[PDB]
């Protein structure tokens, strides 16, 4: 009893369904681990474009169908834009808080970090 | 920006999802929530290069072996995960390796053997057993704990480096 759900930024999840679950219920964890919030997302139903759904719909009514989740229309939560950086002033890494001689910096949000701290930078650029 | 197609495979419950989520979210998933199919994307600086990692987290069990064929064809490198406290999961590794080799038609596929749950004291797969198996496949072996994050970076960094060693990226 499943639904394949396409997620923003070319991701996807297949969620398990048992009677008594809303769309917000089945997808809360999938969005969380990916740095996404249902507040900035809409959920649709794939047709063969798409059809907007409310986040509290009975998931059992959508079993065997294909869904899609998108950022808010023209409010796309962007992805970081990393650039190599030599810090001339005293700088510390935003991940490990240790001294940062040189590292990387997102040109959009300003996160600065060591290369080997980069896996800990959050996925989404705020 | 250079994209890397990684696939995490192994028996159910070895920690494939906990490893991936530790990389993606920097959080340990304590619950058991068996995977059907989950893909993730994350940017990672590896040897000064910004890398887009496309990570496919897979199910421990598929009803038909043929259901894996497609994602093994598209995947560029494979983390083959067992748990050091789960002898059956170590014994199951070879089935994944032989399926990947069959689908790719190559004995030189980028892969890393990952022995996870190294935090648990009930170890039953010795590190020499694991090294022997990795040596027999010609691949690296890395011990990880998704719970403490020991070795998690190492596993994914090493897999990316194995992909580059195999093909121009
Ligand atoms: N102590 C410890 N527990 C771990 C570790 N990694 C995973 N676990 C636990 O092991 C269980 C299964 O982990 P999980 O990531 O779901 O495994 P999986 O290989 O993805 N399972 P599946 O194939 O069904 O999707 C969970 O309870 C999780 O918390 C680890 O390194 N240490
Ligand atoms: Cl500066
Ligand atoms: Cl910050
Ligand atoms: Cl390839
Ligand atoms: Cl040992
Ligand atoms: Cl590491
Ligand atoms: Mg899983
Ligand atoms: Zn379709
Ligand atoms: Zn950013
Ligand atoms: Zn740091």
């Amino acid at each position: 009893n499943t639904i394949r759900v396409f997620l923003p930024n070319k991701q996807r999840t297949v969620v398990n369904v048992r009677n008594g679950m809303s769309l917000h219920d089945c997808l809360m964890k999938a969005l969380k681990v990916r740095g996404l919030q249902p507040e900035c997302c809409a959920v649709f139903r794939l047709l063969h474009k798409k059809a907007r759904l409310d986040w509290n719909t009975d998931a059992a009514s959508l079993i065997g169908e294909e869904l899609q989740v998108d950022f808010l229309d023209h409010v796309p939560l962007t992805t970081h834009n990393f650039a190599r950086k030599t810090f001339l002033k005293l700088a510390f890494c935003d991940i490990c808080q240790k001294f940062l001689l040189n590292g990387f910096r997102c040109q959009t949000c300003g996160y600065k970090f060591h290369e080997h701290c980069s896996t800990k930078v959050p996925t989404m650029c705020v | 920006m250079t994209e890397y197609k990684l696939v995490v495979v192994g028996a159910g419950g070895v920690g494939k999802s906990a490893l991936t989520i530790q990389l993606i979210q920097n959080h340990f998933v304590d619950e058991y929530d068996p995977t059907i199919e989950d893909s993730y994307r994350k940017q990672v600086v590896i040897d000064g290069e910004t890398c887009l990692l496309d990570i496919l987290d897979t199910a421990g069990q598929e009803e038909y072996s043929a259901m894996r064929d497609q994602y093994m064809r598209t995947g560029e490198g494979f983390l083959c995960v067992f748990a050091i406290n789960n002898t059956k999961s170590f014994e199951d590794i070879h089935h994944y390796r032989e399926q990947i080799k069959r689908v790719k038609d190559s004995e030189d596929v980028p892969m890393v053997l990952v022995g996870n749950k190294s935090d648990l004291p009930s170890r039953t797969v010795d590190t020499k057993q694991a090294q022997d198996l990795a040596r027999s496949y010609g691949i690296p072996f890395i011990e990880t704990s998704a719970k403490t994050r020991q070795g998690v970076d190492d596993a994914f960094y090493t897999l990316v480096r194995e992909i580059r060693k195999h093909k121009e990226k």
